[PDB]
């Protein structure tokens, strides 16, 4: 939960978006609007506030924002 | 009347050096093969292979497993076999020369097809069709090899940058910067494509400037270019070197073979941008496919190949109109009523076919 909220934050900040409709069924591309360049960028800015890698074919596998909250 | 040398300048890339700065853009399906890029390459430009929808070379001589007459799944659509033949004919023509291989990012098996390609015996790996972050990781075994992204932006070179040297203290050994004139598919904002903003002579200064801040890394300029005055204008904004491939899909040498028919009857009127289950804009000839669809003809969609990640396996071609891999194919192996057919913008000014030899006389002379 506490986490959730945190990487909720980067992802409403990132993506120009309201945090209530980032919401873990939400996909970036569909749902949040966001392109390409938008996710490598968001994908290095929870790198940073996380100390982790996410190896590009596991972010080829998370698509929504609560698969990125597992992966955490 | 004489041949007339060059002053054009030899185009260094890593450990390879081209006699002349043109890259022989890359062009699927079956259609920059053995023959174009090993002859481009005897010429002194890059010859480059597209290694996507190999499974279809010699009429699918090399797949192991066929379902309604189309290459099954990514393993034979991207046939490791076929792609080291093509690179061992393409070897025939063009002895050590260097030669590239062309692999959309967003293709199935993208790390399985990189290191086919390397294997096969690319000198070059150049990726577009989405930002291609890990590309080092599958080449890691092939130091020798030089790797080229596509982008359409300076924010993107800043990205790749960024990424490859954080998880590989690693950095591309070029950039082709690909503007919105460009045949196949577009790096650019899907509504975009005419703003003023975005065309090529303005990109170009602004990646090459973005480009200074990470050791001057090459800028190959593409889209539009059509002759040696096009050429020059590139060079002269600060491009190292152009890719070029209207003008070569425009040669006897050509290995898509419809197209030597196809492009003098070519009017601006049948070029038009379409949508594609890649997910990005297409440039594409007003014919196939296309008249199909719009006829209420068009043929049915049940994804056989799997060509690409981005489609789901039918939900974006199903939604768009056609079977990218499918219409792409059918178009090496002749089918003019049903296969999709490519062009940059500047495929209707292609009146003669002519041959590699005679457009890089044409390009280089002086
Ligand atoms: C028929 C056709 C097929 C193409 N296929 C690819 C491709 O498979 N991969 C790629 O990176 N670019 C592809 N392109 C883009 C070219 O490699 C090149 O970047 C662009 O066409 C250069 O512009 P020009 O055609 O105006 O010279 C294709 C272009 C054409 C015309
Ligand atoms: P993202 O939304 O995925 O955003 C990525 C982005 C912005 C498009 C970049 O990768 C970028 O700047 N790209 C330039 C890439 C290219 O412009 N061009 C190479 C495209 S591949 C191609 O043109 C056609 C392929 C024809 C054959 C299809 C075979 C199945
Ligand atoms: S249905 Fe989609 S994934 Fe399957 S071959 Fe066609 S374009 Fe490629």
């Amino acid at each position: 939960m506490a986490l959730f909220e945190d990487i909720q934050a980067v992802i409403a900040e990132q993506l120009n978006v309201d945090a209530a409709q980032v919401t873990p069924e939400a996909e970036f591309v569909k749902d949040l609007g966001a392109d390409s360049l938008d996710v490598v960028e968001l994908i290095m800015a929870l790198e940073e506030k996380f100390g982790i890698e996410i190896p590009d074919e596991q972010a080829e596998k998370i698509v929504n924002v609560g698969d990125v909250v597992k992966y955490i | 009347h004489h041949h007339m040398v060059s002053t054009l300048k030899p185009l260094k890339i890593g450990k390879h050096t081209i006699k002349f700065p043109i890259f022989q853009g890359g062009m699927g399906v079956g259609i920059s093969w053995d023959e174009l890029a090993g002859n481009v390459a005897k010429e002194g430009a890059l010859g480059v292979i597209s290694a996507v929808g190999t499974g279809y070379y010699k009429n699918m001589r090399f797949v192991e497993r066929i379902v309604a007459k189309k290459p099954f799944e990514a393993l034979n659509f991207y046939s490791k076999k076929a792609l080291n033949e093509i690179f061992a004919n393409a070897r025939k023509i063009c002895g050590n020369n260097p030669l590239g291989a062309n692999i959309l990012y967003a293709i199935n098996d993208y790390g399985r097809v990189l290191r086919d390609s390397c294997e096969a015996g690319a000198n070059i790996i150049i990726t577009g069709a989405g930002l291609p972050t890990n590309m080092p990781e599958f080449a890691k075994d092939f130091s020798d090899v030089a790797l080229i992204p596509i982008i359409s932006s300076a924010k993107a070179l800043k990205i790749l940058c960024k990424r490859w040297s954080d998880r590989y203290k690693r950095i591309p050994d070029a950039f082709i910067v690909e503007g919105p004139l460009s045949g196949g598919h577009q790096g650019f904002k899907y509504e975009d494509c005419f703003k003023e903003e975005f065309r090529l002579e303005n990109l170009v200064p602004k990646v090459v400037e973005a480009s200074k801040e990470w050791g001057n890394i090459p800028i190959i300029a593409a889209g539009g270019i059509w002759d040696r005055k096009d050429i020059d204008t590139m060079l002269s904004l600060g491009a190292s070197g152009v890719q070029m491939a209207t003008r070569f899909l425009g040669t006897k040498e050509c290995d898509a073979k419809v197209y030597a028919d196809l492009l003098p009857t070519l009017k601006k009127e049948d070029i038009l941008l379409i949508k594609s289950p890649v997910g990005y804009p297409a440039r594409a000839i007003n014919t196939g496919v296309i008249k199909r669809i719009e006829e209420g003809n068009a043929p049915k969609i049940a994804c056989v190949s799997n060509c690409v990640a981005p489609c789901n396996r039918g939900e974006e071609a199903k939604k768009v109109g056609y079977c990218i891999a499918d219409g792409l194919g059918r178009s090496y192996l002749g089918n003019r009523e049903e296969g999709l057919y490519f062009t940059g913008a500047n495929g209707y000014r292609v009146d003669k076919i002519i041959s590699v030899h005679e457009l890089i006389k044409e390009l280089t002379e002086g």
